[PDB]
């Protein structure tokens, strides 16, 4: 157990840039004399609810804002309370993200949006709808390649095309999200996993696939696209395959909407560090130098701070980037996204491996997802 | 829900 | 012990 008085632990996900994140921490030790140690533990936001106060957490935790009310009503999270000023440093809707319950509850980092990355030597003109998917795939696949591999394992690369014709989570009524009246059983989320479900019968996607393989086929030239975040433009930098990043191909003419999160780092409310923790996050990471560091590792994606994304705008992976985003939505950041995305995880995987049906597979999401739950689990 | 804790 | 689950 590794939280001590006077030094840091920062907690962040394996595929972000940790070692330029490391780089910022050892230009704030060399400055107020607090070693700061970057972990990156595997399923770190599922981890720290339960090491939080007593056991070996961290001080700071990086993960995307969905995750952070849960935290919140937990009372896991330490207020923030930048001020005025430097609340203008970021651009508002970032701000938002990070609110829950009328509080700052963590300091928004980037936005991240997934966005279809594709091969120009094995693909020129990347397709704009899904429906071209099976097609393109046949002409591939007689040249011993694929047209589309990316993770079906996780909720998040699929939900882009289950909301496309209209699935949703969280029905937003009278100002806020209605925990009881969940979309994710109608006519839109039905046709969205329909169509994800056909391309697996159809040999045109296989239910197994990961994050590591669908990664190792892109870069390796196997696969003419993938979907995948910012954080991945670095190991396809490294391969040298001659990438595009643009926007989702559109469902039944719909854009993919993509659930969006931002990157956001959060304090634990049960560290002795706190104001150790706000003066790194506030003066040495977000700065145009601290991002820049976390970046040139692993791109970030746009960033909350307006002076550094303004150079990043121009960038077009960064401009495709965006467009994704502007189609999707910023994630609720309420406690009940957990069991959404738990329910949506099962129900995908139980519709691609043919153990449930798509309307069954749904129904029962729909049902476990708007189930009444407490602050401690269910 | 589903799932257990306790958090 | 003191936990949780389910695995
Ligand atoms: C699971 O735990 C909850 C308690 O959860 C806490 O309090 C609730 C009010 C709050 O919403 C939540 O966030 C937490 O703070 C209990 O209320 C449930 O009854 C309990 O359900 C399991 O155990 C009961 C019996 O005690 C069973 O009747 C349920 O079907 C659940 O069963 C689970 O354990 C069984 C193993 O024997 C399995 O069937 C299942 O995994
Ligand atoms: C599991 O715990 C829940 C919730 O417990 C209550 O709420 C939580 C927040 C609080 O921390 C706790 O002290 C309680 O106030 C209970 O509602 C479930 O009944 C309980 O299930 C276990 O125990 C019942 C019998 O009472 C068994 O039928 C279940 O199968 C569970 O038993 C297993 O789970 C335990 C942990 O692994 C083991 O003791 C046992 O193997
Ligand atoms: O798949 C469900 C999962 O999606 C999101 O997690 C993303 C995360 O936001 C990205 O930063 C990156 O790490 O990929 C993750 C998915 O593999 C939600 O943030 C998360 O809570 C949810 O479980
Ligand atoms: C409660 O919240 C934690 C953190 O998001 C989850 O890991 C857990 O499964 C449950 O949904
Ligand atoms: C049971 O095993 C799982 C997987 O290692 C842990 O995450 C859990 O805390 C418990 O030790
Ligand atoms: C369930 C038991 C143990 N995990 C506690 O820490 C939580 C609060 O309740
Ligand atoms: C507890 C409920 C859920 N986590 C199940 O997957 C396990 C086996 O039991």
């Amino acid at each position: 157990m590794k939280i001590e008085e006077g030094k840091l632990v920062i907690w962040i996900n394996g595929d972000k840039g940790y070692n330029g994140l490391a780089e910022v921490g050892k230009k704030f030790e060399k400055d107020t004399g607090i070693k700061v140690t970057v972990e990156h533990p595997d399923k770190l936001e599922e981890k720290f609810p339960q090491v939080a106060a007593t056991g070996d957490g961290p001080d700071i935790i990086f993960w995307a804002h969905d995750r952070f009310g849960g935290y919140a009503q937990s009372g896991l999270l330490a207020e923030i309370t930048p001020d005025k000023a430097f609340q203008d440093k970021l651009y508002p809707f970032t701000w938002d993200a990070v609110r829950y319950n009328g509080k700052l509850i963590a300091y928004p980092i980037a936005v991240e949006a997934l966005s279809l990355i594709y091969n120009k030597d094995l693909l020129p003109n990347p397709p704009k709808t899904w429906e071209e998917i099976p097609a393109l795939d046949k002409e591939l696949k007689a040249k011993g390649k694929s047209a589309l591999m990316f993770n079906l394992q996780e909720p998040y690369f699929t939900w882009p095309l289950i909301a496309a014709d209209g699935g949703y989570a969280f029905k937003y009524e009278n100002g806020k999200y209605d925990i009881k009246d969940v979309g994710v059983d109608n006519a839109g989320a039905k046709a969205g996993l329909t169509f994800l479900v056909d391309l697996i019968k159809n040999k045109h996607m296989n239910a197994d696939t990961d994050y590591s393989i669908a990664e190792a086929a892109f870069n390796k030239g196997e696969t003419a696209m993938t979907i995948n975040g910012p954080w991945a433009w670095s190991n396809i930098d490294t391969s040298k395959v001659n990438y595009g990043v643009t926007v989702l191909p559109t469902f039944k003419g719909q854009p993919s909407k993509p659930f969006v999160g931002v990157l956001s780092a959060g304090i634990n409310a049960a560290s002795p560090n706190k104001e150790l923790a706000k003066e790194f996050l506030e003066n040495y990471l977000l700065t145009d130098e601290g991002l820049e560091a976390v970046n040139k590792d692993k791109p970030l994606g746009a960033v909350a701070l307006k002076s550094y994304e303004e150079e990043l705008a121009k960038d077009p992976r960064i401009a495709a980037t965006m467009e994704n985003a502007q189609k999707g939505e910023i994630m609720p950041n309420i406690p009940q996204m957990s069991a959404f995305w738990y329910a949506v995880r099962t129900a995908v995987i139980n519709a691609a491996s043919g153990r449930q049906t798509v309307d069954e597979a749904l129904k029962d999401a729909q049902t476990n997802a708007a189930a009444a739950a407490g602050c401690k689990x269910x | 829900x589903x799932x257990x804790x306790y958090y």
